[PDB]
RNA sequence: GUGGGAGAGGGUGGUGGAAUUCCCGGAGUAGCGGUGAAAUGCGCAGAUACCGGGAGGAACGCCGAUGGCGAAGGCAGCCACCUGGUCCACCCGUGACGCUGAGGCGCGAAAGCGUGGGGAGCAAACCGGAUUACCCGGGUAGUCCACGCCCUAAACGAUGCGCGCUAGGUCUCUGGGUCUCCUGGGGGCCGAAGCUAACGCGUUAAGCGCGCCGCCUGGGGAGUACGGCCGCAAGGC
């Protein structure tokens, strides 16, 4: 549809779920994939295998738009970051760089009950 | 190898000596601890003050992104 | 066992063919310590194999055995009070054990009246690539990596 | 299974407190194991048991051979109407009692809703915690006072019949159990314009207890949210109520306040 | 007094970025979120991922320390102003001007409260869901500011203050000198003599002495009753 020929793949690796979004350099999201769209529900949504499947699915459905090379930045500290990145790079798109951009507060808002008691 | 080792002669209160200041920041725009810098606390404290001041001036990054998986 | 690693018994190879796997199959057929009956029934089945199928029955046996040798199995796991059929690799020893057991179990299920007929038919069918033993192997294999999500539990 | 009382002594004493006689009738809520039911049925003209537990009912049902007054009705007391029960099962004995030794997280809403159900019965005796027992049977200007005391003031005058040790209960609760009595009044304790409006008022007053009556009524009341600008006349309508709280005031004070509220 | 030093000590203005939540757009397809597993819940009025612009409140990531400051309670972005305490050096001035302290006066975490503001996030009470027959989804006061109350704690080093004497070893913070080292002050860990019922303390004494103050006289009843004083109240002595 667009055929930018060079975009970027965002990997939102939360604890409960992993989300993969591929987009142009302009930030316009062409498409996305998740553990949920594969069909996995509940606990197994954030499993490394689900991350692998989500990465492959996103890559496959992105190949239709003619994407060949991406520059990935990973977000979140979920269990399946490494699995997702390896699957994505071993899907058929030549990744230039692999980067993390996990958002960390500068001691801002007061977190949830469970996430408190910071050292 | 401590960051101090791979350096010569400089001033710490000089909040404009930007080129040496990039040295004391990590792969991410974080101030390296005393284990990495290789300074005494007084030096570490004054350097941290200077680093924050330069950050306010916009000469230095508050944070960056790291090229790794 | 807690202490040792329970060294494997080295079966004496059969005298007819000089093969240990033949001895394993003989022992697997055996019940109530009737060695002679198991040997005779196996040799009968070999006669059927020879009569109906050209090549030596040992080749058919080996072909079927390597046809049934699985590669993936599930082991019930206890994590957070839930049962997980965690896929795991099977060792060659366990491979052959399961293959022999499955072949013998499947051979008995056949409606044919005589034992030798059942053994020969099941074994030759497994050599072909189908039957009961092959079906069970495929079922086991597909049951594994159907939930390869849980495979992160290395055991 | 919750903490179950095992003492025949205190059970006898409590069933005495229930005044279960020939004339007296019994409603059983959550028959459970069937010790209370044992001590009640033998002296009751007709026992109607309500429970929704799957298997806690039919097992007990086996033991109910010697008893002829055990009309066990398998349903939830909250969900199911009880009005019909008065006509159908109290033909033997018009007198009504409700006795319970259940866990309190189920017991207290059951009692509240039963009183809301508007069924005219003589009284109720239930088993509850010490703190909640103090909360119900409370006097003005108390820490144990609140809206619950006000609610129960319309229906009954209460007093803990017999304080219960923790030992008698199998697992031991940390806090002492105290059985209270609730014997329904002839009618409403003090008259009011609207019952629902009264309840809204009492909720508003005791929402943020520590604050002044004025600060409570300014922010708590929904119609107060409407007439925030108008609260001036609300202050005007107050009679002999100065800088005050909720706990300070009594049943008649709140009743007069509600009657004044309708006139605003 | 003079010449220097370190420091989240306090008060007043100013403003730096990263989050979080909303608003305004562009693209985006079926889920998002949540758990031990789930449900409630949000999403076809196009959610969640993601790009840009804007608003608002709160708190300061690495440095960071087993660190520092203060009489305690406490004090972390940065800049500037007004101030409190303290250490070393020169031995320069005074001549005992000192110690403690019943009442008094003042300060006093957090939670409450009155009168006005503010409200991003979290969250008493509360509305929901569910299972192990606590936990997740929402949400009020409150947490934020100005003025005025409240005066309570495991307010702890469970150790009142000041001064003098009694082996050392080791790690730190901060000064001075003639700089492998000497000499001060602060914070930890072992341990002489000694002390203690014991645990343990030990030049930062719980050692050896002196001065002053505050408390104790078996456990409950009971920090209760009465009386008094202080508060709007809860409550405090």
């Amino acid at each position: 549809k667009r055929q930018v020929a060079s975009g970027r793949a965002y990997i939102h690796a939360s604890y409960n779920n992993t989300i993969v979004t591929i987009t142009d350099p302009d930030g316009n999201p062409i498409t996305w994939s998740s553990g949920g769209v594969i069909g996995y529900k509940g606990s197994r949504k954030g499993t490394p295998y689900a991350a692998q499947l989500a990465a492959l699915d996103a890559a496959k459905k992105a190949m239709a738009y003619g994407m060949q090379s991406v520059d990935v930045i990973v977000r979140g500290t979920g269990a399946g970051r490494e699995q997702a990145i390896r699957a994505l790079q071993a899907s058929g798109l030549q990744v230039k760089s692999i980067v993390d951009d996990t958002p960390v507060p500068h001691n801002g808002c007061r977190p949830k009950k469970k996430f408190r008691k910071a050292s | 190898a401590k960051v101090k080792a791979t350096l010569g002669e400089f001033d710490l209160r000089d909040y404009r000596n930007v080129e040496v200041l990039k040295r004391f920041l990590s792969e991410t725009g974080k101030i390296l601890p005393r284990r990495r810098t290789g300074l005494s606390a007084k030096e570490q404290r004054i350097l941290a003050k200077t680093i924050k001041r330069a950050r306010i001036l916009g000469l230095l990054p508050f944070t960056e992104k790291l090229v790794r998986k | 066992a807690r202490r040792r690693r329970a060294e494997v018994r080295q079966l004496q190879p059969d005298l007819v063919y000089g093969d240990v796997l033949v001895t394993a199959f003989i022992n697997k057929i055996m019940r109530d310590g009737k060695k002679n009956l198991a040997a005779r029934i196996f040799y009968d089945a070999c006669k059927i194999i020879q009569e109906k199928t050209g090549q030596e029955p040992l080749k058919v046996f080996k072909q079927a055995v390597e046809n049934v040798k699985p590669r993936m199995e599930v082991r019930s796991r206890r994590v957070g009070g839930a049962n997980y059929q965690v896929p795991m690799e099977v060792s060659p020893r366990r491979q052959q054990s399961l293959a022999l057991r499955w072949l013998v179990q499947a051979a008995n299920q056949r409606p044919e009246r005589r034992a030798a007929v059942r053994i020969a038919h099941e074994l030759m069918d497994a050599a072909e690539g189908k039957g009961g033993a092959v079906k069970k192997k495929e079922d086991v294999e597909r049951m594994a990596e159907a939930n390869r999500a849980y495979a992160h539990y290395r055991w | 299974g919750q903490n179950f009382l095992i003492d025949t002594n205190i059970l006898n004493r409590i069933v005495d407190h229930a005044e279960v006689t020939e004339k007296t009738g019994v409603i059983e809520i959550g028959p459970g194991i069937g010790a209370l039911t044992e001590q009640l049925a033998k002296r009751a003209k007709k026992v109607v048991a309500f429970e929704i537990d799957q298997r806690l009912l039919p097992i007990l049902k086996d033991t109910l051979s010697p008893y002829e007054n055990v009309t066990v009705i398998h349903q939830d007391v909250l969900k199911a109407d009880v009005k019909s029960v008065i006509e159908e099962q109290f033909q033997d004995c018009d007198e009504i009692m409700v006795v319970a030794n259940l866990p309190y997280y189920v017991t207290t809403p059951i009692i509240m809703k039963l009183l809301e159900e508007h069924l005219p019965l003589k009284g109720i005796v239930v088993m509850l915690q010490k703190e909640v027992a103090e909360r119900m049977a409370a006097d003005p200007s108390s820490k144990e006072y609140g809206s619950l005391s006000i609610a129960v003031q319309f229906y009954t005058e209460a007093k803990t019949v017999m304080i219960v040790p923790k030992t008698v209960f199998v697992p031991q609760p940390n806090v002492d159990s105290a059985v209270i009595r609730l014997i329904l009044r002839d009618g409403p304790a003090v008259d009011v314009e609207n019952e629902s409006f009264f309840f809204q008022l009492i909720k508003a007053s005791f929402a943020q207890r520590r604050k002044t009556l004025l600060n409570n009524l300014v922010n708590n009341l929904p119609e107060g949210k409407a007439q925030k600008s108008t609260i001036e006349q609300v202050l005007e309508e107050t009679n002999i109520d100065g800088k005050r709280r909720g706990e300070s005031l009594s049943i008649e004070e709140f009743a007069a306040l509600s009657n004044g509220l309708y006139k605003a």
